């Protein structure tokens, strides 16, 4: 749900 | 002959898995899942045994951020549950020293810790050192001179490019060099006397750009770039040469797993995971 992780 | 293990991981939700490679043959082990699913946690090796530090359990109907830490023994093929944490700690960082294991800020809901606690896997007993000078999540630990370096990450508010060292007989924290790119989800490792920085997040795009501490020097330079940019990469050490395993892009999960050779200066894709995933706990036994 983030850039970072794709979560 | 070594093996990388791969540990964890996310694509859809929180994984399981635990595999691992053999740069030798280029073969996969399916080994045993692991007990509770977790995407964020660490990985590291204690006396043959493997350990998976933290993270946080992503499912479809609920998020549990993990303070477990679990022993895999390979000649057993078993997991077995350890002392947990103090806290949950999810985007961990981990280090060894003296076969103890350090375990590195991390985030527990709203909070962005500072808090740096130490296993003792003789005694089944984790104890809280020095706290950093920043809170730190998505954080890159390495060992390096007995000293314990806390690179990039989030306090909560920016993603970092500092970096900071951890002195155990002094039990004290000293910020050192920053680097050139803000990295927050980077791979971070120790080859050849030196702190390698790859990829990450620096807050609008993931990185290809890898980067080298030099102790001597206090100077970070930049080397080759990987093939893929990537955030919330594995990380790890084998013979020599660095290997970096999944993470996200901006589009994909990958199961790309790239080599760096530091004598040619050269990335190479060396394999593919059995599924792409990011936020893999990695380390060599």
């Amino acid at each position: 749900g983030d850039e970072e992780t794709g979560e | 002959g070594r093996l990388i293990y791969t540990a964890g991981g996310y694509f859809r939700q929180s994984l399981s898995y635990l595999e691992a490679y053999n740069p030798s043959d280029g073969t996969w082990l399916r080994l045993a899942d692991l007990q509770v699913p977790r995407s964020g946690l660490a990985g590291c090796v204690v006396g043959g045994l493997l350990y998976a530090v933290g993270g946080r359990n992503n499912s479809p109907d609920g998020n549990t951020d993990s303070s477990a830490l679990d022993c895999y023994n390979p000649m057993t093929n078993q997991w077995s549950p350890c002392a947990p944490m103090s806290v949950p700690r999810n985007r961990i960082g981990v280090g060894v020293i003296d076969g103890h294991i350090y375990a590195v800020g991390g985030s527990h809901g709203c909070i962005h810790h500072n808090s740096v606690e130490r296993y003792e896997p003789e005694r089944d007993e984790w104890h809280l050192v020095a706290p950093m000078l920043t809170r730190r999540i998505g954080v890159g630990v390495a060992v390096l001179n007995r000293l314990l370096y806390a690179v990039g990450g989030f306090d909560g508010t920016n993603r970092l490019n500092s970096a900071e060292c951890y002195y155990p007989e002094r039990n004290e924290w000293r910020m050192i060099t920053a680097m050139n790119t803000i990295r927050s989800g980077a791979g971070v490792c120790v080859l050849h006397n030196c702190i390698y920085a790859a990829g990450g997040y620096d807050g609008q795009d993931q990185l290809n750009s890898v980067e080298r501490y030099d102790v001597a020097t206090a100077t970070w330079t930049f080397v080759a770039p990987m093939k893929h940019r990537r955030s919330a990469l594995g990380i790890t050490v084998h013979q020599g040469r660095i290997y970096v395993l999944g993470g996200y892009d901006g589009h994909t999960f990958l199961d790309s797993v790239e080599c760096y050779d530091p004598d040619t200066d050269t990335w190479s894709e060396v394999t593919r995971m059995t599924s792409g995933r990011s936020g893999v706990g990695v380390a060599v036994t």
